[PDB]
């Protein structure tokens, strides 16, 4: 059967305003395979966003890692939109500093 | 370094 | 300390979107060396690590024509275990293999796997012996048969004490620099009031490799297992990982938690407090 995937959205280092970063959405424990992932800046899809090979684990279920070089600044909002089967809609989880 | 010919289910 | 070496194969059907996609990764403890997709343009597997380019070009010959075979052997399987299940060609389907060798710390021979899955659920495992197979339902006994008339287990277990440990253990050698190092955990902690008698302290463990680890919170010395919100271990994406452990405490009292760490890196495991 189907697994909704868990979403956690993150920088690579701790954020600082200013200073490049990398910004990484990671998706797992789905199934199937078969799923979007996008990086929103203010609401708007980022277009250049780089993803892991699919692989899974003990379990069999999925995991990916989506990421793309970014700056924080103190207004810009991040999210990352989840498209995937077992979501009727699809989810968007907002980048928090310390998460 | 990958496996080869497996056999088929 | 031990090594792993783990190839992992997705192959899914997509009716009305083309042929079934088919990728293959390969690791070396948890630092991903190989990728073979079918979708992408070289249709050759291609390095991920920078150690793995030393190898010459029929080693990218040699590998890319074996993944390719595996994905055309699991392009028939998809049909065949339709025909098992008695499913229509309308549906997607998912076959995923996992298999690989353990060697010690001194690059011997420890254990051999080898798995296979249908649609998310164990369809046929080789058993630890790796001369016997366990079914998980009646469709793959059909394959557990078919695959004991064909002595397929010790094909498998030939390579899984051979080339896989011999290879792992080259590259091991040849990685040295980056697989045998640890990078210990970057520790910190987080600490913010959600009400006025209540706070979150979050406990960081950044930039450690290997992935293992374990972070635990305790109370005056007494583990809060049920209380922490723990995260799954997570890619930095730069060959690292990161994890946190958070706990909800009576605001003025945090001074009786501490959150203690352990990793390989770490020569004796730490304790953190607010």
């Amino acid at each position: 059967i189907q697994r909704t995937p868990k979403i956690q959205v993150y920088s690579r280092h701790p954020a600082e305003n200013g200073k490049s970063n990398f910004l990484n959405c990671y998706v797992s424990g789905f199934h199937p395979s078969d799923i979007e992932v996008d990086l929103l800046k203010n609401g708007e899809r980022i277009e250049k966003v780089e993803h892991s090979d699919l692989s899974f684990s003990k379990d069999w279920s999925f995991y990916l890692l989506y990421y793309t070089e970014f700056t924080p600044t103190e207004k810009d909002e991040y999210a990352c939109r989840v498209n995937h089967v077992t979501l009727s809609q699809p989810k968007i989880v907002k980048w928090d500093r310390d998460m | 370094v990958v496996g080869a010919g497996g056999v088929g289910k | 300390g031990s090594h792993s070496m783990r190839y992992f194969y997705t192959s899914v059907s997509r009716p009305g979107r083309g042929e079934p996609r088919f990728i293959a990764v390969g690791y070396v403890d948890d630092t991903q060396f190989v990728r073979f997709d079918s979708d992408a343009a070289s249709q050759r597997m291609e390095p991920r690590a920078p150690w793995i380019e030393q190898e010459g070009p029929e080693y990218w010959d040699q590998e890319t024509r074996n993944v390719k075979a595996q994905s055309q052997t699991d392009r028939v399987d998809l049909g065949t275990l339709r025909g098992y299940y008695n499913q229509s060609e309308d549906g997607s389907h998912t076959i995923q293999i996992m298999y690989g060798c353990d060697v010690g710390p001194d690059g011997r021979f420890l254990r051999g796997y080898r798995q296979d899955a249908y649609d998310g659920k164990d369809y046929i495992a080789l058993n630890e012996d790796l001369r016997s197979w366990t079914a998980a339902d009646m469709a793959a006994q059909i394959t557990k048969r078919k695959w004991e008339a064909a002595h397929a287990a010790e094909q498998q277990r030939a390579y899984l004490e051979g080339r896989c440990v011999e290879w792992l253990r080259r590259y091991l050698e040849n990685g040295k620099e980056t697989l045998q190092r640890t990078d210990p955990p970057k520790t910190h902690m987080t600490h913010h009031p959600i009400s006025d008698h209540e706070a979150t302290l979050r406990c960081w463990a950044l930039g450690f490799y290997p992935a293992e680890i374990t972070l635990t919170w305790q109370r005056d010395g007494e583990d809060q297992t049920q209380d922490t919100e723990l995260v799954e271990t997570r890619p930095a994406g730069d060959g690292t990982f990161q994890k946190w452990v958070a706990v909800v405490v009576p605001s003025g009292q945090e001074q009786r938690y501490t959150c203690h760490v352990q990793h390989e890196g770490l020569p004796k495991p730490l304790t953190l407090r607010w």
